[PDB]
RNA sequence: AAAGGUGAAAAGAACCCCGGGAGGGGAGUGAAAGAGAACCUGAAACCGUGGACUUACAAGCAGUCAUGGCACCUUAUGCG
RNA sequence: GCGAGAGCUAACUUCCGUAGCCGAGAGGGAAACAACCCAGACCAUCAGCUAAGGUCCCUAAAUGAUCGCUCAGUGGUUAA
RNA sequence: GUAGGGGAGCGUUCAGUCCGCGGAGAAGCCAUACCGGAAGGAGUGGUGGAGCCGACUGAAGUGCGGAUGCCGGCAUGAGUAACGAUAAAAGAAGUGAGAAUCUUCUUCGCCGUAAGGACAAGGGUUCCUGGGGAAGGGUCGUCCGCCCAGGGAAAGUCGG
């Protein structure tokens, strides 16, 4: 008996293509070029799951040098300021509190400062 | 660059046989249709050699004959048009626009006394 | 409606204000061109403009703008003075093709290609 | 010799070429008489009017 | 060399509308003309019309991540 | 890199010995950069500590401390 | 983790058997935010108009992006080059649904040991009449060496 491809190619093909939707001109339309477009869409999602954590970290310690230093304090020695007193708060939690709640980033300052003395 | 007159995509002569044809046609039959550039190169040739057929002597005759090969019509232009135009100060002619051709897109035109 | 056959039963599916000139022997980006001043325009205004518009086209296009006239007047008994160009396209036929020879031996395709021209009319209140 | 292009053009940059080849529609009048529409300083192309009446019928 | 397919049955569309015609819109037949003779399905490339959000200080393998704006609500009011 | 020959104690040179890496190695650093420095990625996380390398702004992190040096932009490429 | 070795599987046709669907609509096609560790798999809806899914087992012409691969369709270059001798055209008139291109008239221009006339070779109805206009004509055609029909070719002495 033979087998033809029957219908197998153009189910593949239309899977990649409909993960390819909104990819500019030929890389959204002809299916090589959006395969192609989407071995390099691997590199960049794999990468970026570590990455946007290797991010956001960097995010939250902006925000604390910032209110850090809105009361005349650096941020590493806020930082060593607050393990001295054994605060064990995240520095997502800390941006937080820096940013959401004013009073109680300073309360948080003052203790750290202490730990400092 | 104050030159003056039309190449029309042509030599000397054939320049020549144009205007020559075509004020011989108008001539013989008093309105003609024709590009509207053709005509409006034509006004002044024709209107020029009525100036001359209006002086009536043989020379402006035998003048007009070499441009106007065509015997009859030398002796309407001398004899009937030209002693009617008597009276103007040239501007024997006059040009109207009627339009957009078929078969390649020209503004045609027409042209009479 | 239950079946879909029973719905190709009972409506009968209809063209409200619309011609086709269908295997039209032009080039559809020409004829095109001609369309876009058409479209959107007061059926009169088009069958004016198509007048003094000094394409080919025109004419085929002239022709299609009437039957619509004639299909909205007749076979849908719609008011004149209120008719508008609605939409107007031309999508492309299946183009004639054929052989011609070049220099040294090379022989080359002229695509003759062809059009469909689609117009349909439509009445226009603005309330 | 013999220059070709490097690459296919896109549809879109064809396109943004093609942002110039809108026709002009003529600037139309209605004739003063008989009543279609003619163009400026042309002879109405229905009766034949441009102040009398000079194209034929 | 390429070449295949209306419909169960030709009942193959009388007649009316625009057009020289081509083509089409009706009507009528048919279960269906979402089968009309360029007639089974009719994918993709490729060409267009319309709508949503968008773009005229901009350096780009066109993705990917994060967030904000708008829009939308049939495995859909959230993980969207 | 270290050990030699060849070579001009030339070569991003050639031919051997030896360790490591690339090859078949992603991740951080060295602006960029197979090889160098740190380091071997089973997957998920908007969690914590570190390595080399860094903490004036682009750019995460002391415009840190104390005792000095250089004033030449040396810093930011060579010699008798 | 490259060559390579090993392991467990996904999907495709055909085949046997079991289950079983299908005009209150099959396969195929189309959309989709659901499912599975991946090949993949279902739900619903639109299409379509007569066949087909699941399970176990068997056999393969069994899975594609590459090969300046093969066949086919359609893009780009682009409304670009070009429209095939620089011997040349103008008006009127007619026709016609439509004419710069067809017909008539008047001229103009170009060949004239030729671009005129008559044979041969070759071609094969291309000749004449009447009609036609899809394509062929490098535009357009109402015209044609194109399409349809009907006519036309006569030898004791020319050639065999
Ligand atoms: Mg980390
Ligand atoms: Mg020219
Ligand atoms: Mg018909
Ligand atoms: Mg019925
Ligand atoms: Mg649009
Ligand atoms: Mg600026
Ligand atoms: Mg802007
Ligand atoms: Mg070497
Ligand atoms: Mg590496
Ligand atoms: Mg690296
Ligand atoms: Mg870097
Ligand atoms: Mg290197
Ligand atoms: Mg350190
Ligand atoms: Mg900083
Ligand atoms: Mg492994
Ligand atoms: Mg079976
Ligand atoms: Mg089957
Ligand atoms: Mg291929
Ligand atoms: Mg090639
Ligand atoms: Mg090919
Ligand atoms: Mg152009
Ligand atoms: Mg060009
Ligand atoms: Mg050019
Ligand atoms: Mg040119
Ligand atoms: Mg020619
Ligand atoms: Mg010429
Ligand atoms: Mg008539
Ligand atoms: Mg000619
Ligand atoms: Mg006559
Ligand atoms: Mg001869
Ligand atoms: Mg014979
Ligand atoms: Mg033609
Ligand atoms: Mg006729
Ligand atoms: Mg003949
Ligand atoms: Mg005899």
């Amino acid at each position: 008996p033979r087998a033809k491809t029957g219908i197998v190619r153009r189910r593949r093909h239309k899977k990649v293509l409909k993960r390819a939707k909104g990819f500019w001109g030929s890389r959204s339309k002809q299916y090589r070029n959006a395969f192609q477009t989407l071995l390099n869409a691997a590199t960049y999602e794999y990468r970026d799951r570590r990455n946007k954590k290797r991010d956001f970290r960097r995010l939250w310690i902006q925000r604390i040098n910032a209110g850090a230093r809105l009361h005349g304090m650096n941020y590493s020695t806020f930082i060593n300021g607050l393990k001295r007193a054994n605060i064990d708060l995240n520095r997502k939690v800390l941006a937080d509190i820096a940013a959401r709640e004013p009073e109680a980033f300073k309360a948080l300052v003052d203790a750290s400062r202490n730990a400092r003395q | 660059h104050g030159k003056a007159g039309r190449k029309l995509n042509r030599n000397s002569s054939a320049r020549v046989a144009l205007a020559r044809a075509q004020a011989t046609a108008l001539l013989r039959e008093g309105r003609i249709q024709t590009t509207l550039t053709k005509a409006k190169e034509l006004r002044p040739f024709v209107e020029q050699l009525i100036t001359t057929a209006k002086g009536g002597d043989l020379h402006s005759r035998r003048l007009v004959a070499q441009d106007i090969h065509d015997k009859d019509v030398v002796r309407k232009v001398m004899d009937e048009v030209a002693p009617k135009y008597a009276e103007r100060p040239g501007g024997y002619t006059r040009i109207l626009r009627v339009g957009t051709r078929r078969g390649d897109g020209v503004t045609m035109a027409l042209i009479e006394l | 409606f239950r079946n879909k056959k029973q719905r190709k039963q009972q409506v009968k599916l209809r063209k409200p204000g619309f011609a086709v000139a269908k295997y039209v022997r032009m080039s559809p980006r020409k004829v095109r061109l001609v369309v876009d001043v058409i479209r959107g325009k007061s059926v009169q205004d088009a069958e004016d403009l198509l007048r003094f518009i000094p394409r080919s086209a025109s004419e085929p296009v002239a022709k299609v703008l009437n039957s619509a006239k004639a299909n909205a007047l007749h076979n849908d008994e719609m008011l004149e003075d209120r008719l508008f160009v609605k939409e107007a396209y031309v999508d492309a036929g299946p183009t004639l093709k054929r052989l011609i020879p070049r220099a040294r031996g090379s022989a080359n395709i002229i695509k003759k290609r062809t059009s469909h021209i689609t117009i349909i009319v439509a009445e226009k209140g603005n309330k | 010799k013999h220059p070709v292009p490097k690459k296919k053009t896109s549809k879109s940059k064809r396109d943004m070429r093609r942002s110039h080849h809108a026709l002009t529609a003529p600037n139309l009048t209605e004739c003063p008489q008989c009543h279609g529409k003619k163009l400026s300083h042309h002879i109405c192309p229905n009766c034949g009017y441009y102040d009398g009446r000079q194209v034929l019928a």
